């Protein structure tokens, strides 16, 4: 699955 | 309404997530950030989702 996005 | 369709299987990493499988159709409520958006699922339970799991429907 793709990379899971870092959260701000 | 704004619908999305779950690319993949997201299993949640922190307790606001919203697991999914892929195939699920999300309705999105909201976009607080760029790539976690808030969504609903099928059952009615809410959460966060990632944007690249997801592709429009």
């Amino acid at each position: 699955p793709p990379p899971v996005p870092p959260r701000r | 309404a704004e619908y999305v369709r779950a690319l993949f299987d997201f299993n949640g990493n922190d307790e606001e997530d919203l697991p999914f499988k892929k195939g699920d159709i999300l309705r999105i409520r909201d976009k607080p950030e760029e790539q976690w958006w808030n969504a609903e699922d099928s059952e009615g339970k809410r959460g966060m989702i990632p944007v690249p799991y997801v592709e429009k429907y």
